[PDB]
């Protein structure tokens, strides 16, 4: 769920899923 | 991070607003309604605390300037994905859920009570059908700089919002590193900061250059960007650009192209990864302070680059205009020896303090400009601006010249550090790389920390960072062969296997739990010599690099991301023995550029009386602030082998005399 | 000359002064308390003239502008001259601001590299200094005059006493204490303690001399603490022995006695100055703070001052090994919290049902829940005491008087409890969780009220407590003791212990206060024709204690409030010293003192209110 | 109160140094109040040695010579 | 009973175990530890002093052609590692141009020098630029910091550069105790040592022994 | 006893406050002297200060 | 009767207070005698004679502060109140 | 490199000593000073005693009949007493008196070869018609050594082992200073303390110590030929 195209890969301990990305900031 | 903050900043002062005296002390305290908009933590320390606040991460300004708050509206106890933004009246009027509430991947709520916000600071249960909004994610009411700090579920808030003003201090390194543990919010931070290019549609790199790229489009349009190297930075900082690709790879439009300062590989990085451990060592360490192995020195590990910048001007007068000329009268050969022909210094040439920077006459006199008092370093570049080249000045001036000087620091003692947690500190001494202590097969730590402070300032939040960057750092390997354990029940199944130097990121408010550390501090990969350095509770045995005997008892150890403060040794540090003194007020100079003595305030002046001393505060008062013929007496006396004659009557007081006499008051002294 | 920028007052708010400089100050535990720590690149910069002159007199250079030039340039030839023209040449110190006397000493220097002025640590406590970035100037003396006077006035190891009350000051303080605690401490069971005679096998346990306890201990057959049977030949036993074993006749070096002890003490109490009587009791901080007082008032102040250095160096040193860490292991969860957490909220839902039946209003269910919750942490706090054991380092920490206390503890391990609110009253949803299990968001949110409301009360009391002790200073200048002696009778009386309907005497509990130092106005002679106490005599512990046993309550005691003086006040009547500890000289100020010591703790000072306000309003 | 104790007192120019300094200082003239130099804070405005501690005239003012005993041991 | 120490090897790819026993009882750790103080800081060595970049005044700038800044190329150096033979400053070429990768192996040293790691990435350069570089080899001991060529007055051309002077990389030891009642109450202690490559285990190991008999031999001499 | 309440047609010390608060000082210096009002004030200032925990002579 | 000092501390304060009656006195009553010595010591290219040179033989290179009261600590001083 | 020599010098006192060594290159302070503490401690050999024998008790719980001293404090007694021998085996020697009086090591019979270096100690004193006799044995070794690692010997009707003490010197206790050789300023001065017994002088101690380290560095020294500075 990178939304940009080639950002680090680095798992996360998730748990629950935001249904909308941060606003341009 | 700090530009970002900044653009961001929230004021409450100034023109068309309150003052401090008359605003009240209740408004600068939180309110039931702050929730959603305005972050409770960030908050300078200072007496404008309360009055400057900051967005929340999803907050956008309504049309007319309310701030709004996304929602997720409950028809009859499902979630809606589709969402709202609600303002505060609205907001009030209705039943607002909890996002941290379980709930099931249909929108059926587990629970049948679901605790709750009601209108003014009332939460209470209710049946799981009334309530009409949810929120969206755990992480909507921080502020975009503590939206970074892990572990903050943990930490106080006094020291959360220490942490997060210090975050806004650290100086950008040579070689950046990512740190290990850091939430999610790291590259979108990153990318809208604006100090990071990106590509624009995808295309593919014909070539790259130190300083140039080119990519070319799939339409065919070639494009090239110019990335500033060595741009002196708007508080005095370097900036600089180093492309992250190669030659001949399909760049896809929007993937980061370049690395600015405080970055790497496109993601925040203001610090480098230390080995941390926590135990009271010989007082070096007491109250606060730091101990710091020579490696770092020796490696560049945090050596930082400042640029500074002068500049002078050749203005017209009305007795004559002064001109720049290498020329200067009654100067040595010798002194001169780095100007060039048109009267400035050579660009790479070495400047000491009390050197001249550029000559000019004045009509002749001698006025050219000379490094202040406790500057050094190269001289990367000069920019002179001419009017005969059409170039715009200010009124009334000819040549405005500027040159900056770049000066390499490596981090020495009597500075700064700190943690993401709020916990600065100083660095105490800097031990040889043999003196520190070692695990036990030959790793010498890199930093130690006091204990005391821990437990006091509850700050226990970087505790686990540390046990968790260990973790990450040897990498894992969690057992399944018999079963996932229960304690690795939520694990995400992509996190049960890791590599070293892996890298994690625990969202604010949704991280690894207690449970998740104590299982996987008991699966870490062995070293490479086949043996496991830290036990499950994650204390190690060292070996003192002095006795050489073991101690004791285990210690603590880990990887814990460490910054670097502003409040550098270099500018603090000055001395003043004898220079320049003040014309109008024939006292010395102030500030550390004039060359200046420190100022001797009045409590200085009750100390003195207290103990009794007379003939210390006398000459304080008189020899060495205003009687000028004691000056030059006591000087001479002391490059002598003389007594220092008694001092004379300070210039205050004649003055005070000579001023008095001339309202009509005649004031005798009547010596007898 | 009138306004703020008036002549008048512009010549009081002081003047910028030469020879200076600041530097932050980095802990430095290898100092002497008469030392310091000068960086080389300010110390040339600051003795630049005696370089000079020291240097041409060597004939390293041939005139003065020369030397200079080679002084500039630092040629090797300047250190050597640098090194022996600061041999015992005092600087002053002055950490910004300034408050009270002691905020002024005069260190020897000693040249360091580095860019930071070294300190001593048992010194920052007179600062009030934290070594997180202050900064203090250091000047420093020219004449001949004033080198004597920062020599023996305003030097460091003369000023161990608080000028508030005559107890001492520089004592062990943060860190050092654990060490001691830990070296002084006994455990029962340990490896080679004393063991007695089991049938065919001696009694082991038993060392010649401490000598002996050092190898084997070093050796690993014995730990530092732990309980042993030394026979000990320097050290003076306590007197409940001294008069026993030897009968009275008195202790000197070269007489033996078996002590009973563990080697810890024993290696503690070689520290202390030769003739002091054992000590053999574990060392809480209040009894460190005993035994530095009776040794500050039973032995000259030089020798207080190299014991506490020694002790101090000691403590680092056994600090570190005293395993002293943190971890998740050792923040322990209490094992049966959930149970009573049920409970109590069991009784609140209870209580919730009550008001919803509608007879009670919002402000009995607000008393109502607050109390039932205060009942339920204080429950929650007994149970966490009652799980945690003697070995994790925060009960240790917290025990042994370092630092903190017991309610940060139970926030770190059991439950923060509810919290102030903006308007100061409680609110009614209390926190059910600590620091350690995690908060939420909405707890956290709550929390922030009084992490808030302390950052303002901060900001405001230190400019209040410095205008206060502005103007107390201002009153009082003009106090001076004159003459030595009004010769006059009137003394205020003082009740010094007043004696139990039941009990034979009960120590008043301002003994420490009113009638310690003051000078005896009439002899307290006993009931019988004996004289306990003479005339004139100043009073202080043991007199106190001498006093005490002859069981005089009323006492009276000559005052400076009755001072029959014309201007300032006598000495006798002014009475002990506090810097000192012995009478006032002539010619020393006593107002300046006195509104320093009271103005100083003006910045603790917070909430008909009984704050600073209330003193203001008070000397008002 | 302390300001009513320390608004008035003997020497006139501490009292000008403190409050009112035009009304104080003409109240001065007129008498032609001629004061000593006593006190610390108007001898510290001054700059001669404040008489307090090793200022006050009976140690300001010491004649110390070898005794005659050291002159004859050289 | 009582027999003199001694002291064998145990040899590996490139770090050696030794073995020294039997040694009296609670003095292994003080010997381990004193070898390992002695060994981290006072084994002398080489390494690059200071560097001359064609068409370059100082080190805050680029070079066309290339992908790293100036000071991304002496960092990349600081990890180069080579021996000197002479006991004089010595100067080695690096010249590299057209497209492709410049590593340690392209370096020509003169006699008496060698560069151990050819396989090093120093920098990459694109067709349009060249590269020439001359730098300093001096033999030292310990770590000097780079502002001592700024005292030299040299011409601009010159750029100082961090000396750090250690071959060994990482030591440990373990101490296997016997602690038996009987009278062969010894330790084996167990040193590990690891090299740069640049000098072989024995070499550093008899450096560092003859370094502390020098010292101790002021001792031994009849006071 | 300070449990007791004020009862009427008991008898006083002169100078005694007859409910909590604080007694002006012009009204017991004029019906004491100074000494009382002396002493009752360094006895309220250090009660002040010794409810902070902090000493001082 | 206790470990020597080092330092400038060394002689102590509470010795010199037995000779000098007050500390206040003691700082002149020393600083005096230190210029006496420095004075001395400046007439020493050409012998003019104000005051006598130092009682007890000095050091290598101390200060003459130190030499005064070093000297009064031995009972060598005779001053007038 | 040469560098700069570091002599060693001296202080004295009646049986104490400080020992002083400047300069030495920074961070060689405590390399010295801790290793120098640990072999001047524990490396020189000397003798003392082992084991005792009281005909007239016969086991430890009680005390020897017609004195005036304990058991305890009679072991206390005789364990420091400073014995030297030149003999490797093992030796006996008795202690013999009769009638009040006291007892003094120098009464004492020694056999060849072993001798006592104070004989005016003080062991115990004896009532009238007292008498004690004692065949305690004396062996050379170095260090310490407890009497547990003597407890499994032979068997015996009362033998009682004692913590021996097989070293000439007891005490020894060292600090750092810092000194300036130049701009360096850090260069350490070790300050080493000892206090020997009887049976060696602290100037011969150091001496034999620093022998001893000598030639173990030889082994270390041998492996190859490399040389240093002085
Ligand atoms: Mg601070
Ligand atoms: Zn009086």
């Amino acid at each position: 769920n990178n939304s940009v195209p080639g950002a680090p890969n680095r798992v996360s301990f998730a748990k629950l899923r935001e249904p909308l990305e941060v606003p341009g900031l | 991070l700090s530009g970002l903050t900044h653009k961001r900043r929230l004021s409450a002062l100034g023109p068309g607003g309150l003052s401090r005296e008359r605003a009240g002390l209740e408004v600068r305290d939180v309110h039931p309604s702050h929730y959603g908009r305005m972050c409770p933590i960030e908050t300078p320390e200072g007496p404008n605390i309360g009055l400057i606040g900051s967005l929340s991460v999803y907050a956008r300004v309504n049309p007319f300037g309310f701030i709004e708050t996304p929602y997720r509206k409950v028809v009859d106890g499902v979630v809606s994905d589709e969402i709202v933004y609600l303002t505060a009246d609205e907001e009030d009027r209705h039943v607002v859920a909890q996002a941290n509430s379980p709930i099931d991947a249909d929108g059926r709520f587990v629970e049948p009570r679901v605790l709750v916000r009601r209108k003014a600071g009332e939460v209470e249960y209710v049946p799981s059908s009334e309530v009409d909004y949810m929120d969206v994610s755990p992480r909507q009411m921080v502020s975009v700089a503590t939206a970074m700090i892990p572990f903050l579920e943990h930490d106080d808030a006094n020291r959360a919002l220490m942490g997060a003003n210090m975050q806004r201090q650290a100086v950008p390194l040579v070689r950046s590193e990512a740190p290990l543990v850091g939430t999610g919010m790291e590259l979108r931070a990153a990318i809208d900061a604006g100090d990071v290019v990106v590509a624009e549609e995808s295309g593919v790199i014909e070539e790259v250059s130190a300083d140039y790229i080119t990519v070319m489009h799939d339409n065919g349009t070639r494009r090239t960007y110019r990335m500033r190297k060595f741009a002196r930075s708007n508080h005095g900082t370097c900036a600089n650009q180093c492309p992250i690709v190669d030659a001949g790879d399909r760049v896809e439009a929007g993937q980061v192209i370049a690395d600015g300062p405080c970055t790497d590989d496109g993601e925040m990085a203001l610090g480098k990864n230390l080995l941390v451990a926590i135990m009271p060592w010989e007082g070096h360490n007491y109250e606060d302070a730091i101990i710091l192995s020579n490696r770092l020195v020796e490696e560049d590990v945090l050596t930082s680059i400042h640029i500074e910048e002068h500049e002078i001007d050749a203005r017209d007068t009305k007795l004559g205009a002064e001109e720049i000329t290498r020329d200067i009268p009654n100067i040595s050969d010798e002194v001169l020896a780095d100007l060039d022909e048109r009267g400035i210094v050579r660009i790479g040439a070495e400047v000491r303090d009390g050197d001249i920077l550029v000559g000019k006459v004045t009509p002749v006199r001698d006025t050219s400009l000379k490094v202040p008092h406790g500057e050094s370093g190269k001289v990367i570049g000069i920019r002179v601006f001419s009017r005969e080249d059409e170039d715009e000045l200010p009124a009334g001036v000819n040549e405005l010249v500027r040159v900056y000087v770049a000066q390499k620091r490596k981090i020495s003692d009597g500075d700064k550090l700190a943690g993401r947690h709020g916990n600065k500190g100083v660095i105490g001494k800097i031990l040889p790389v043999e003196d520190m202590p070692f695990l036990a097969d030959g790793t010498p730590v890199d930093i130690i920390l006091n204990t005391h402070g821990v437990p006091r300032r509850m700050n226990i939040g970087q505790i686990l960072e540390t046990h968790l960057g260990w973790c990450a750092h040897s990498g894992w390997k969690v057992d399944a062969a018999k079963g996932v354990p229960d304690w690795a029940a939520r694990l995400p199944d992509e996190l049960l296997e890791a590599q070293p130097n892996a890298i994690v990121s625990t969202p604010v408010f949704d991280g690894a739990q207690e449970a998740e550390l104590q299982g996987l501090l008991s699966c870490t990969l062995p070293n490479r010599d086949g043996d496991v350095l830290v036990d499950a509770d994650g204390k190690a045995m060292l070996f003192d690099g002095r006795s050489g005997e073991p101690f004791p008892y285990p210690v603590t150890v880990g990887y814990m991301y460490i910054m670097k403060l502003h409040h550098l040794v270099d500018d603090k540090i000055h001395a003043r023995s004898t220079g320049p003194y003040s014309m109008i007020t024939q006292q010395p100079l102030g500030g550390k550029a004039q060359f200046g003595g420190q100022r001797f305030g009045e409590m200085e002046c009750w100390a003195m009386q207290a103990y009794g001393a007379a003939y210390t505060l006398q000459e304080l008062l008189t020899i060495k602030s205003d009687d000028t013929v004691g000056r030059v007496k006591v000087y001479e006396a002391i490059v002598k082998g003389e007594n220092i004659p008694e001092p004379g009557i300070p210039e205050s007081f004649k003055v005070l005399l000579k001023e008095l006499q001339s309202l009509c008051l005649n004031v005798e002294v009547l010596s007898s | 000359l009138k306004g703020k920028q008036g002549r008048f007052r512009q010549n009081l708010l002081g003047k910028r002064v030469d020879y200076s400089g600041r530097s932050v100050i980095v802990v430095g535990p290898q100092l002497k308390l008469h030392q310091c720590g000068l960086p080389k690149l300010m110390a040339l910069e600051l003795f630049k003239p005696f370089v000079m002159k020291r240097l041409v007199d060597l004939n390293h250079a041939q005139n003065i502008k020369s030397a200079k030039r080679m002084v500039e340039r630092q040629r090797p030839q300047v250190w050597d001259v640098l090194e022996e023209v600061i041999a015992e040449h005092p600087v002053l110190l002055n950490r910004a601001p300034t408050l009270h006397r002691l905020g002024i000493q005069a260190f020897e220097p000693m040249l360091v590299e580095g860019k930071a002025i070294q300190l001593h640590p048992l010194v920052c406590e007179a600062f009030n200094a934290d070594f997180d970035g202050d900064q203090m100037a250091v000047h420093l003396p020219l004449s001949a005059e004033a080198q004597a006077e920062a020599r023996i006035l305003m030097l460091s190891s003369n000023n161990i006493l608080s000028p508030a009350s005559g107890r001492p000051l520089a004592m062990p303080r943060l860190d050092m204490v654990t060490g001691l605690y830990y070296l002084t401490t006994e455990v029962p069971g340990d490896t080679g303690e004393y063991q007695p005679a089991s049938g065919d096998h001696p009694e082991t346990g038993v060392y010649s001399s401490p000598a002996e306890a050092i190898m084997a201990a070093d050796r690993g057959v014995l730990s530092v603490r732990a309980k042993i049977k030394v026979r000990l030949t320097q050290l003076r036993p306590p007197v409940e022995i001294e008069a026993e074993l030897f009968g009275h006749s008195g202790w000197q070096p070269g007489d033996a006695w078996m002590a009973e002890t563990t080697l810890g003490r024993v290696m503690f109490n070689e520290l202390l100055p030769l003739g002091y009587p054992f000590v053999n009791k574990q060392m809480h901080k209040k009894v460190q703070a005993a035994i530095i007082n009776d040794l500050a008032e039973r032995y000259p102040m030089i020798v207080v001052a190299q014991t506490v250095d020694k002790l101090k160096d000691a403590g680092f040193y056994w600090a570190t090994r005293s395993g002293v860490t943190v971890s998740m292991a050792d923040v322990l969860v209490p094992p049966r919290k959930k149970e009573i957490l049920d409970h109590y909220e069991e009784r609140a839902d209870k209580v919730e049902k009550q008001f919803q039946r509608g007879a009670l209003n919002h402000d009995e269910r607000n008393e109502a829940l607050v109390e039932i919750w205060k009942e339920a942490t204080d429950e929650v706090g007994q149970a966490l005491r009652e799980h945690y054991p003697d070995d994790n380092p925060i009960i240790t920490i917290v025990d042994s008087g370092a630092t903190g206390n017991f309610t940060q503890t139970r926030t770190l391990a059991g439950m923060k409890g509810l919290v102030t609110n903006p308007k100061g009253e409680f609110i009614p949803r209390p926190v059910k969780s600590s620091f350690r299990e995690g908060l939420t968001v909405l707890e956290y949110f709550i929390n922030t009220h009084g992490a808030r409301k302390g950052l303002a009360d901060t900001a405001l009391r230190t400019a209040d407590s410095g205008y206060l002790t502005r103007r107390l200073v201002d009153v009082s200048q003009d106090v001076i003791v004159r003459e030595h002696d009004c010769q006059t009778e009137r003394g205020i009386v003082v009740e010094l212990a007043e004696r139990a309907p039941d009990g034979t005497l009960i120590r008043d509990p301002y003994i420490e206060t009113s009638a310690y130092a003051r000078t005896l106005g009439t002899d307290a002679v006993d009931e019988a024709g004996n004289v306990i106490v003479e005339r004139g005599q100043d009073l202080g512990d043991p007199e106190i204690d001498a006093l005490l046993a002859a069981g005089i309550t009323q006492v009276k005691v000559r005052s400076v409030l009755t001072c029959a003086t014309s201007t300032g006040v006598c000495a006798t009547c002014y009475g002990r010293s506090m810097a000192t500890g012995k009478l006032v000289d002539i010619g020393e100020a006593v107002g300046i003192v006195a509104a320093q010591s009271i103005g100083e703790p003006g910045t603790q000072l917070t909430m008909i209110t009984g704050g600073l306000p209330r003193v203001q309003e008070l000397f008002e | 109160g302390i300001t009513k104790a320390s608004l008035a007192t003997d020497s006139w120019l501490s009292a000008a140094s403190f409050q009112e300094t035009t009304r104080v200082l003409t109240d001065a003239a007129i008498n032609c109040r001629s004061d000593k130099l006593n006190g610390l804070k108007e001898n510290v405005i001054i700059g001669k040695l404040i008489p307090a501690g090793t200022g006050i005239n009976r140690y300001r003012n010491i004649a110390v010579q070898p005794t005659e005993e050291a002159r004859a041991a050289a | 009973s009582q027999r003199p120490t001694l002291s064998e090897d145990v040899l590996t790819d490139n770090r050696s175990q030794f073995v020294i026993e039997p040694l009296e009882p609670g003095f292994g750790y003080t010997l381990g530890n004193s070898l390992r103080r002695t060994l981290l800081s006072s084994i002398p060595g080489a390494a690059v002093t200071s560097i001359r970049i064609d068409g370059v005044l100082h080190e805050f700038t680029t070079v066309p052609g290339v992908k790293e800044d100036v000071t991304e190329i002496i960092l990349n150096l600081k990890s180069l590692v080579v021996s000197s033979e002479e006991d004089e400053p010595v100067t080695m070429y690096l010249r590299k141009q057209g497209p492709g990768e410049v590593t340690a192996g392209d370096i020509v040293p003169p006699a008496g020098v060698t560069v151990h790691n050819p396989g090093m990435h120093i920098a990459t350069l694109n067709d349009k630029g060249k590269l020439e570089v001359e730098l300093v080899v001096e033999r030292g001991r310990g770590y000097v910091p780079a502002v001592q060529n700024r005292a030299s007055g040299a011409e601009i051309g010159r750029i100082p550069v961090d000396s750090i002077y250690s071959p060994v990389l990482k030591v440990t030891y373990k101490v296997d105790a016997t602690r038996v009642e009987q009278r062969t109450d010894f330790d084996k202690l167990i040193l590990d040592v690891e090299t740069k490559n640049s000098i072989s285990p024995r070499d550093a190991l008899a450096s560092a022994g003859k370094t502390l008999v020098e010292l101790f031999g002021l001792a031994r001499e009849l006071n | 006893g300070s449990e007791r309440v004020l009862s009427d047609g008991d008898h006083v010390e002169v100078g005694q406050q007859l409910m909590e608060g604080s007694a002006d000082p012009h009204e017991v210096l004029r019906v004491q002297g100074p000494r009382e009002v002396q002493i009752h004030l360094v006895r309220e200032v250090q009660e002040v200060y010794r409810a902070q925990g902090v000493s001082i002579h | 009767g206790y470990d020597t000092p080092l330092g400038i501390t060394n002689p102590p304060i509470d010795e010199l207070l037995d000779r000098v009656s007050s500390k206040y006195a003691l700082v002149i009553y020393a600083a005096k005698r230190a210029r006496q010595i420095n004075d001395y010591y400046n007439q020493l290219g050409e012998g003019i004679l104000e005051y006598v040179g130092p009682l007890v033989e000095p050091g290598l290179q101390e200060k003459p502060l130190s030499i005064a009261l070093r000297e009064i600590h031995a009972d060598l001083l005779e001053h007038t109140e």
